RNA sequence: GCGAAUGCCGGCAUGAGUAACGAUAAAGAGGGUGAGAAUCCCUCUCGCCGUAAGCCCAAGGGUUCCUACGCAAUGGUCGUCAGCGUAGGGUUAGGCGGGACCUAAGGUGAAGCCGAAAGGCGUAGCCGAAGGGCAGCCGGUUAAUAUUCCGGCCCUUCCCGCAGGUGCGAUGGGGGGACGCUCUAGGCUAGGGGGACCGGAGCCAUGGACGAGCCCGGCCAGAAGCGCAGGGUGGGAGGUAGGCAAAUCCGCCUCCCAACAAGCUCUGCGUGGUGGGGAAGCCCGUACGGGUGACAACCCCCCGAAGCCAGGGAGCCAAGAAAAGCCUCUAAGCACAACCUGCGGGAACCCGUACCGCAAACCGACACAGGUGGGCGGGUGCAAGAGCACUCAGGCGCGCGGGAGAACCCUCGCCAAGGAACUCUGCAAGUUGGCCCCGUAACUUCGGGAGAAGGGGUGCUCCCUGGGGUGAUGAGCCCCGGGGAGCCGCAGUGAACAGGCUCUGGCGACUGUUUACCAAAAACACAGCUCUCUGCGAACUCGUAAGAGGAGGUAUAGGGAGCGACGCUUGCCCGGUGCCGGAAGGUCAAGGGGAGGGGUGCAAGCCCCGAACCGAAGCCCCGGUGAACGGCGGCCGUAACUAUAACGGUCCUAAGGUAGCGAAAUUCCUUGUCGGGUAAGUUCCGACCUGCACGAAAAGCGUAACGACCGGAGCGCUGUCUCGGCGAGGGACCCGGUGAAAUUGAACUGGCCGUGAAGAUGCGGCCUACCCGUGGCAGGACGAAAAGACCCCGUGGAGCUUUACUGCAGCCUGGUGUUGGCUCUUGGUCGCGGCGCGGCUGGGGGCCUAACCCUCGGAUGGGGGGACAGCGCUUGGCGGGCAGUUUGACUGGGGCG
RNA sequence: GCGAGCUAGCCCUGGCCAGGGUGAAGCUGGGGUGAGACCCAGUGGAGGCCCGAACCGGUGGGGGAUGCAAACCCCUCGGAU
RNA sequence: GUGGUUCGUGGAGCCAUGGGGGAAUCUGGGCGGACCACCGCCUAAGGCUAAGUACUCCGGGUGACCGAUAGCGCACCAGU
RNA sequence: GAGCCGGUAGCGGGCGUGGAUCCCUGGAUGUCCGAAUGGGGGAACCCGGCCGGCGGGAACGCCGGUCACCGCGCUUUUGCGCGGGGGGAACCUGGGGAACUGAAACAUCUCAGUACCCAGAGGAGAGGAAAGAGAAAUCGACUCCCUGAGUAGCGGCGAGCG
RNA sequence: UUCUAG
RNA sequence: GCGGAUUUAGCUCAGUUGGGAGAGCGCCAGACUGAAGAUCUGGAGGUCCUGUGUUCGAUCCACAGAAUUCGCACCA
């Protein structure tokens, strides 16, 4: 059926990762958006 | 097999030995290894003829012995030749695998006429080189492609066409 | 202050005890446990797999895995069962995988390069993998782990010591690891098969046979020593005008040994010696059986790989990735202590394992007949084969069971007699379907259209005969004819997997590719043609300037394009338009450059307006331009006993349709008129051709082969149809268990003929009219779905278009700047047709050159160009490439009018 | 700001197409001429080539329409170095 | 050639600058809105400077502010 | 000031007026990530020099401590010793910077220099002793509140801005 | 430039 | 059924102060020639559509109607 969901550790990480996010001024941005903003956890934590 | 090689002599009183046909697929040039005095080598043009019993060169000096190049300055007139040596030592100025080379219908002080092998003319400069000699290319032209399309075996772009689409999409498109 | 917003939120009824149990691969019986078992455990019949419904490696998911307790909810019923609850416990590695090694894409990225800032790029080096590389295997052992735990057998790297050895000693160099595809020799395990040849546990019941009889198996792994087997390279000297920046390496030339020689990396024997070994098996559960003791056996011939040796060999073209090891060596230290070796002792980590894993544990929100990458996949039969029917090992019976067999939908099976007439349509289905022999038409780009079309063969028995693997060849195996005789059934690819063919036409040649959830086509794609911009630092595409792309391409090339094999052939017009060329003349921006006026000024002055002339592209004007846009006449007369026409008369246009074709899918008058096909034929197919409106390049006529394309016809054959009529399996119906769903103000909702806002159960008159239900059948409740997509209306919105409006991007362009020298020159001007001079200032031609840029070619120097130009500022211009707005009202429907 | 574990592409790097059929370049031999063209016979094995599994697809009909499913099941079909 | 200013090209200045020319050191040199005379102001083209106004994460106070569908959405194993 | 081992009430055991629980403030520890900075990296993991005990090395040898990124000055010498950077609800100035919508269209205009993004200062920045303002020869830092004033005024002189 | 047959 | 234009001496066509009308090719007479024809020489000739209106007078200026050629008849 191939959804869209199939995961890749490998993949999935990379792609999305702490640093990544990171390394860019964006995801650096909302980042610390979410961080205090919200609370909870984040990506790569996922 | 997917690679490049050699292109431009300027390290000369070399000894100039015809390598052998290695006819080459990547540039419609068809060469053979040149074998130099020192042992080192080169997949140089292939400016038809020059037998495998290589036996060539060129230099600051002389020898129109076919192939062979050096600058324009050291150049017969009515002479026709590839290795466009465009500006000085530019190495290859044009012709490739384009058999009619140019011939220095008629030169000029520190510029030397050029028939343009494309389809023009107009002269280069001083020093400024090429090698005489053919090309290579067995008319590297027609060839079918029949109930196929070599072009996919391209490797070289089916990037296909179109031009009448259902859209109005790509630049002067 | 609330019915009331298809309102929001929450609960709660509906339909409704009807609809569903997630594949029609079925079950049924005996015992056992339990409060209670169609749904659990043992056992015995039976059905479904079997290329899977097999084990395996992965990726993903992460305790789901085991064991003892337990069922409240999740398990679409139960439930003592669980991949559910609580509790405990389970997965160990110098040699398996990941790192402690290597790089391509790509990503990072000190230096370097450009941005308003954030940022962009990016060398080397680093990150980056089932690509490279790397040192093991078989058995046992628990409730779970296992190449890790046991044990038996096989190794590797580092370190210290000594023993022996030799210029060791970088990674800098060189080989070097290193490879495409299609195909195939030689050899060998995996794997399979026959053995009545060896071992052993029992049998035969029945008619028969104790017999080469039935049933199990007769293997797995290994130090090197060792012969079948290949598999990769040659051996010395010297020159090294000297390279691979530095010398001995390898590269290149010369003379000798230049073999089936010797060399160094996988299979067989084996065999050290170990394990397994089923049928046991006295103690023991004689049964959730098997844990564990006879003896086993331990062998032969047969078939044989789609990747085992191996980096093979042969062919081919579109001509097949980079860093550990091996040898050369500088720095450099060893050179009685540097590296190679030998023996002996010493060292060896970090994180990964359970079980699921063509899947209820993975994605689809669910135990959803959806997808998900690699490994032999057991046999018997069919020409072969992971296709097929039955079954081996192992897996499972779909998680809802009984019971009737009505209509009715599903899936499937059958028919006489006719045999498409059913109908838009042979849509469906049915014919036909497999191998061998015979046999094959029009046409052809001679390849093909042929599997064409059309027959005939096939089964099991015995006879004599010929072949290739069988180490000679002598129980063994295979391809095979042969021809003779003969047996049986309706049938002899017996079942199962398996073209219906033909005749014709149109388009597009063809294999293709594409609109995921309608459309695979005459749509794009093409191999192939033609115009065509471009000389490189290209031209176009992204980009704010760097820069990449282009392309380490270089005119047999790179980009722009309209058609789209091949054949035949593409004619007529550049008045407008785009463009290419021209640039002498008109024009005209910024600007130079002065007459002259103006304001204030006691006055020198001090600000503007300023115009004659010089002045850019552009536009105007001349020409060239059609596989550039685009276009390619009208009526009157005339031989025509009747009709254009052979001719003739003309008015306008830039000429004014040519060759081929024609009621074509461009022809509405039309089912046009003639012909054929037929019982009639508005589809076809041929021919005319007054072509309502074909036409050569968005080609034109045709064209073999080719198409899940479209349309036309004939045989062959069948419930498609003349109505069908029977049947088989599945719901529907009755039982038990569970138990939704949109819509609905509310309701005990009959027909009539009339009516109302003009198509009423509810209003009037009337006629039939008991109360409820279940199996049904669709008509009305203007039924449900959705605040019509068709419509108009809002001076709503969003996309594409051009001579819409404006504006920007880019491009061309005058003067100005970091854009410096030297000379050759003509024009204006005012002053003193003129000439002499003079300040003024305008045009322009030259190598140079010190910026600039580029250039490189091995260093910073040379080289090329050079006052360019890049590039900054203002000028002007093109400019739908893009961005933003706009394009009225009326309207006895919107529009056209 | 967020995304190519959707899908269209493009770069890098592996894996994969059971069987069978058709029989062009070639090379071997023979063939009347000077050599040859060129013929034939053998070998030979190409092709986006044919017949077909897995695998890729998803016309043509059948079911399904509060489905098994927000595209799936059934018969059928094309591609098959 | 743009800015800001009330100034949207205007009779349109001051200050700030994108390009090009490129003055003066006290009778110097801008200014008081085109310019000019005279008067009047100011002295640039470098720098530091607490206090007076703004804002609630935090802690307190107070409520013609709420009461579990109101209040921050979240009164306590919620940005879960 | 005399009770306690936090919300856990429960089992099992215990500190305490020769000043416990806890309230304060200053401590010492502060494992791994995160600007991360020793090096690499899919955060919370895996790799390296110097010192280090010497450590079981029972008759045989390891963690700990450490340390070191890069842009900033500059005592330059061979460069030794100081600052930064990352945050942060709201608020501040600079850097850059828009359509809707109003004008009952819409190109001028408006929303605005707003919303957003960026950089950066602070606890407040902003700004700040005048080549200023205006004209009574009058006033004087900057800022902020009221007022001046919806005035003088800008303009398809329209909506508005002001 | 053209002007039938006998 | 609506909008534009046209209906002139046999035929194709020109004319906006409107006030007075042609062009090219036909047709009859005279020459050239034995003869026709092409070709030089002169003339004959029209409701400028049918019927009306403004105006001194218009066919050219205007309003209806028949015949003529062309466009429009599209959305469900």
């Amino acid at each position: 059926m191939k959804r869209t969901y199939q995961p890749n550790n490998r993949k999935r990480a990379k792609t999305h990762g702490f640093r990544a996010r990171m390394k860019t001024k964006s995801g650096r941005n909302i980042l610390a958006r979410r961080r205090a903003k919200g609370r909870h956890q984040l990506t790569v934590s996922d | 097999q997917y690679r490049i090689i050699d292109f431009k002599r300027d390290k000369d009183g070399i000894p100039g030995r015809v390598a052998t046909i290695e006819y080459d697929p990547n540039r419609s040039a068809n060469i053979a290894l040149i074998n130099y005095a020192d042992g080192e080598k080169r997949y140089i043009i292939a400016p038809k003829n020059l037998k495998v019993g290589m036996e060539i060169m060129s230099g600051p000096d002389a020898d129109i012995k076919i192939g062979n190049a050096l600058p324009l300055e050291n150049i017969p007139v009515g002479t026709l030749v590839h290795n466009i040596e465009l500006k000085p030592g530019r190495g290859g100025q044009l012709v490739r695998a384009a058999g009619t080379s140019a011939q220095v219908l008629g030169k000029e002080g520190k510029y030397v006429i050029v028939r343009l092998a494309s389809g023009e003319v107009r002269m280069i400069l001083g020093k400024c080189r090429a090698t005489v000699g053919e090309v290579g290319n067995g008319g590297r032209t027609d060839k079918p492609f029949v109930k196929a399309g070599n072009k996919h075996h391209k490797m070289k772009a089916p990037n296909v066409r179109g031009v009448a689409m259902n859209a109005v999409d790509h630049p002067f498109g």
